[PDB]
Formats: C-alpha cells, sequence, structure tokens
C-alpha cells in the first residue's frame, strides 16, 4: 500500500493533540530507558560491594533483598498520586499577595508540614543546607500551585521584633552573624536572593534563624517611579510606630513588597550582583537596633526617593543605644554598590569588621540564642500573628495530579528524612 | 485493515524490550506490574482522546465484536466505559494501594489481566475501525513501538491468553521482529 | 541578659 497523507480537516482539537503526543511518547521512552538504566546500575553497584567484604550468604541476600526492598518502594511513588483531603489544615499562618501559607497535617500519616499556597497564571514569569527551610515536593491542580516545606515554629523576624520593639548589640549581633552565614552559602550556590527582609526570616526550635526562600517566585517588581508633585499633631518617634502599624495591620496581608531593605541600583537598570543582599542586612541591622528601617516613611515611592538620595537622608536618632562599632557597620554596609562592604571578595569581608570579635563562627549554630521558643506542642502556631484579613481576588468560584515521576536519587533524600 | 505496508519499519525500537519490560532483579512482581499497568492505560488513554472526537455509532471488529450489551453497544460508548472501567480500577488503594507498605490483594492478579484486557479491547478498537488515519501526522514509529510494548509484557508475565488475540494474531507475528519470543 | 560576644 505505497500510499500518502495530507492535513486539512483534523479539527484543531486533534491537530495539536498529535503534537502532544509525539512529545509524549519521546520524552517517554527516552526516560524508561534511563529508569532501567539505572535501576540496573544501582542493583551491580551493590553486588560489587558484597563481594567486596567476605560476607555470609544469609547477610547478602539481606542486603539484596534491603536493595530491591528500597527498589520496589520507588515504583510504588511514581504510582502516588495526591492532593489536598490528603492534607488537614491546622491553622492560617501567613499570607502574601498570591496566596497564604498553612501549617499542615497529612491525614494520610500526620506531620507537621508547611504548606504555601500560589496562584498560577498570576505569577507571570512567561540543596540540604542547614540555613534554609526545607522543601521537599510540590504538587498542583487546576488553580493554585502548593509547596511542602518543613514548619518552622519560631515565627519571622517581623514577628520578633515586634515584640521586642528593640534588640540589643548583643541580640543583633547574633542574629546578624547567622544571616550572613546564610547568605553567604546562597551567594555559594551562585544565588542572589535581592528579597532579604524580616517577615522573610524564620526561627527554628531552638531559636535559630533560617532564610525560606532564594528569590525566585517571590513576588514582584518596582514601578521605578511616580509622581503626584496645617496643625502639625506628632512626636516623632511615635510617628513611625504609627505608620509601621499601618504597614502591617493593612499591609502584610495583601502586600506590596516594601522597598525598604531593597538595595538602590535595583531601581535602577539590570546592574546589580551578589553584594545587593548585604545593603538589605545594613538595612536590618539598622532596624533592630533603632526601632525602624533607614527610610521607613509614609508611603512607599517617598522611601523610594530616601534609598536614592540615600547620602543625606541616612540619619541615626538620639536614642543612644549605638556604639562606634556598630554604627559603623551599618554605614559601610548602607553605601555604594561597587564601594559596599561585602562587595570585594567579599561575604566574609564582612566577618572581619570589629563589631564582631565573633564565635569561631564554627560553634555559631551550638550557641545559646537570645530567645528559644517556649513551645507548648508541635502545632504551637503562638509565635504567628494568627488574626485574619483572607481578601484574595482570585474567586474563581466553583488524588488529581500524580505528584511524582521523579529520579531515584531524590527518592533516597527524600526518604531520609520525609 | 490493512495494516501490513510497507511501514512495518518501526522506528524508536532501537532495542528489543528486553531490557524495560524484564521485571528487574529483586522487585515486587506487584509493583513491576501495578505501575506498568497505571502507565500502559494512562498512555493509551491519550491515544483514543487524540480520536475521542470522532467516535460515533458505528463497536468493535470482525469475525468477533465486544459487546458491552452482555448483562445487566457502539464504538464511542463502550470505550468511555471501559476506559473509565480502568481509570478507576487503577486508582483503587485496594487493588493499587499508594500507601507505602500495604500488600497486594488476592484479587490483586485476577484484577489485572480484567483490565489489561479490556485495554486490548480499546487497544484493537482502534486497530480495526480507527487504525486508519494515523499514518496521516507521522506517529507510526510511535505506536507501532507502543503496540509492540503491551503486548511484550503481558506475553512476558502472561496475563492474557493466546486465544484471546486473534484479532491481532496476524499483526502480531509482523511485529515479532522487535516482540521478545 | 544575653550576651554573643
Ligand atoms: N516555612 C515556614 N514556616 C512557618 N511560617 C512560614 C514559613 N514560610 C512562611 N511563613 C509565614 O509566612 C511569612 C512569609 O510569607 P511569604 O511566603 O514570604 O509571603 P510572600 O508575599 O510570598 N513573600 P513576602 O510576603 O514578601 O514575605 C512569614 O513571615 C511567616 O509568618
Amino acid at each position: 500500500m505505497y500510499f500518502e497523507r495530507r492535513p486539512d480537516l483534523l479539527t484543531k482539537g486533534t491537530q495539536d493533540k498529535a503534537a502532544a503526543v509525539k512529545l509524549k511518547i519521546e520524552n517517554f521512552y527516552q526516560s524508561s530507558v534511563k529508569y532501567a538504566i539505572e535501576r540496573n546500575e544501582r542493583r551491580v553497584e551493590l553486588e560489587t560491594e558484597l563481594t567486596s567484604h567476605n560476607w555470609s550468604e544469609e547477610r547478602k541476600s539481606r542486603q539484596l533483598s534491603s536493595l530491591g526492598k528500597k527498589e520496589s518502594q520507588f515504583l510504588r511513588l511514581r504510582r502516588t498520586r495526591l492532593s489536598l483531603e490528603d492534607f488537614h489544615t491546622v491553622k492560617v499562618i501567613g499570607k502574601g499577595a498570591f496566596g497564604e501559607v498553612r501549617l499542615v497535617q497529612k491525614k494520610d500519616t500526620g506531620k507537621i508540614y508547611a504548606m504555601k499556597t500560589l496562584l498560577k497564571s498570576e505569577m507571570y514569569k512567561k540543596s540540604d543546607s542547614p540555613w534554609v527551610v526545607s522543601l521537599y515536593y510540590s504538587f498542583q491542580d487546576a488553580q493554585y500551585l502548593y509547596l511542602i516545606m518543613e514548619f518552622l515554629p519560631g515565627g519571622d523576624l517581623m514577628t520578633m521584633l515586634i515584640r521586642w520593639q528593640l534588640f540589643t548589640e548583643d541580640v543583633t549581633r547574633f542574629y546578624m552573624a547567622e544571616c550572613i552565614l546564610a547568605i553567604e552559602t546562597i551567594h555559594k550556590l551562585g544565588f542572589i536572593h535581592r528579597a532579604i527582609k524580616p517577615d522573610n526570616i524564620l526561627i527554628d526550635i531552638r531559636g535559630h534563624i533560617k532564610l525560606s526562600d532564594f528569590g525566585l517566585s517571590t513576588g514582584f517588581h518596582k514601578t521605578h517611579d511616580s509622581n503626584y508633585y496645617s496643625i502639625s499633631l506628632t512626636m516623632s518617634n511615635r510617628q513611625q510606630i504609627q505608620t509601621w502599624r499601618k504597614s502591617r495591620r493593612l499591609m502584610a496581608y495583601s502586600t506590596v513588597g516594601t522597598p525598604d531593605y531593597i538595595a538602590p541600583e535595583i531601581f535602577l537598570y539590570q546592574g546589580y550582583g551578589q553584594e545587593c543582599d548585604w545593603w538589605s542586612l545594613g538595612a536590618i541591622m539598622y532596624e533592630c537596633l533603632i526601632g525602624w528601617p533607614p527610610f521607613c516613611s509614609e508611603t512607599p515611592q517617598e522611601t523610594y526617593r530616601k534609598i536614592m538620595n540615600f547620602e543625606q537622608t541616612l540619619q541615626f536618632p538620639d536614642d543612644i543605644h549605638i556604639s562606634y562599632e556598630a554604627e559603623d557597620l551599618i554605614r559601610r554596609l548602607l553605601t555604594h554598590a561597587d564601594q559596599r562592604l561585602g562587595r570585594h571578595g567579599g561575604a566574609d569581608e564582612i566577618k572581619s569588621h570589629p563589631f564582631f570579635r565573633g564565635v569561631d563562627w564554627n560553634t555559631i549554630r551550638q550557641v545559646e540564642a537570645p530567645y528559644i521558643p517556649k513551645l507548648s506542642s508541635i502545632t504551637d502556631t503562638r509565635f504567628f500573628p494568627t488574626d485574619e484579613l483572607e481578601n484574595v481576588p482570585d474567586s474563581p468560584a466553583m488524588l488529581p495530579f500524580i505528584g511524582y515521576t521523579y529520579s531515584r536519587f531524590d527518592y533516597l533524600t527524600r526518604k531520609n528524612a520525609l | 485493515m490493512f495494516l501490513s505496508e510497507p511501514f512495518v519499519r518501526t522506528a524508536l525500537v532501537k532495542g528489543s524490550f528486553k531490557t524495560i519490560v524484564q521485571l528487574p532483579k529483586y522487585v515486587d512482581l506487584g509493583e513491576w506490574i501495578a505501575l506498568n499497568v497505571f502507565e500502559f492505560f494512562t498512555n493509551l488513554n491519550q491515544f483514543y482522546g487524540v480520536v475521542a472526537e470522532y467516535v460515533t455509532p458505528d463497536n468493535a471488529g470482525p469475525h468477533t465484536d465486544y459487546l458491552w450489551l452482555d448483562a445487566n453497544l457502539p464504538a464511542s460508548q463502550y470505550i468511555d466505559l471501559a476506559l473509565t472501567w480502568i481509570n478507576n480500577k487503577v486508582n483503587d488503594k485496594n487493588l493499587f494501594p499508594t500507601k507505602n507498605g500495604l500488600p497486594f490483594p488476592q484479587q490483586f492478579s485476577r484484577d489485572v489481566q480484567r483490565i489489561m484486557v479490556q485495554m486490548f479491547r480499546i487497544f484493537a478498537h482502534i486497530y480495526h475501525h480507527h487504525f486508519d488515519k494515523i499514518v496521516h501526522l507521522s506517529l507510526e514509529a510511535h505506536w507501532n513501538s507502543f503496540f509492540s510494548h503491551f503486548i511484550s509484557f503481558a506475553k512476558e508475565f502472561k496475563i492474557i491468553d493466546r486465544k484471546e488475540m486473534a484479532p491481532l494474531l496476524p499483526l502480531i507475528e509482523s511485529f515479532e521482529k522487535q516482540g521478545k519470543i | 541578659d544575653f550576651k554573643f560576644p
């Protein structure tokens, strides 16, 4: 039947549904081969080591069964599909603009995970280190996107800074040094976080600090500018404890991503570098020592203006509390990018400032932290502003989605904790 | 139809299936099967899904038909029936427990054949009725290999018997150059 | 209270 063929009247729901199948089948068999090819590979890896130690035949056929014990569980995994109702919600924890964050127990077993809820079609964009929150796996549905992370009961640094309103130079030295070491590590993996800020900073069971993210898919960008162009009633330290209070009671949820802690050269063109995140550190350091961030303003545009003319907008109040090495550090972190501390082969050029003489930077993780969260269970939301606002103008109103066809390697690591 | 043209060159078969279909060493046969059964169905159902648009009254192939009228159907009917039947037998956490250490039922190997055969029912329903327009968009190397896979597994572990292949018994032997005797 | 040198 030496024949031929042509398009014309396959109604574009069965035209491009063939472009999909061709893609599906190639990636399929390409991978069915890879899978089997490593299935084989690691099997013969253990069998070259069971006869590399002169072991008993009872022993090898326990190790060998332990191997396939694993192997079987893997294929059991990919077969798994889950959604909600495989999770039970405990309490709501936070809200960004895109979606909230949830303390979750998995009905299936029952653990403490962190659920981050997000929104496809609204985020356009069209590993394993002590210092950053652990992401395990993720699964999708029709409208939102779901991520599974360990839950940090320490609250956030924003929520800390409220409860204490002011850190000492010793509290702060600790928490700063912690941030350096988190930030250092992120940079060493060739990333810039570009979203360092109080609420983006998290506390574990032992009062220690870790980052939560890396600055890929958190949020938005800045409008690059805009233009607007009487009896006083104020006492001016109160003046911020007044404005700030409006930047959480009506801005934590449905946030904007406040420009404090945003270094200057970002509002300019794309011209920035790893140094970008050290500014925000100095921003932060300032905040906990003084009582607000350096450029805190009535409105965020005003804040833009200050950062841009920062050389005359940075001033330390007359509430003394700040040594000659504290004040120096913030200043050498809150300057021009190519000049800033931690720019020149830095990130430990910071550690050598005389505001530390710090711990060996080794034992730092083993040390009594200024506040160990006093916890009452494994589901203690006590450290969270568990008040509820719940206004997300998405409202689309009224076991799908196989969560993984992963690789073996991620199966081990995620099994070695889950 | 006349499905033995000079096209039996079946690309994407550059091996012989004894490397991805043989049970891997030290692997629960249930897992090794309950995966592929999931796998097979999930891909088969993208095949009738690129064709479901056009399936309308005129059942099954010649000399032997799959009556869905058998106890208390046209082409599109008993496909969206048997197809949907599979989906549910496979997402059943009883026969197909996604939970970690649940053992496979006694029903398990039985339902395996059941799910297997009804797939072939929809496998074959595609190979006699709607197999014509396949050659339009250059997907023969695909369905050739994929069929060359569905049998191979079913033969290696013998969840289908010899007599049920009469609807395609001549085409099986056509592909016994990548067929794992 | 706390002290971190
Ligand atoms: N792993 C976590 N464990 C506990 N609480 C968390 C965790 N991740 C986030 N949160 C809470 O949610 C806040 C951070 O939410 P986040 O996901 O950063 O919102 P966002 O709008 O996407 N980015 P941003 O709001 O600018 O921080 C923290 O201040 C906590 O209150």
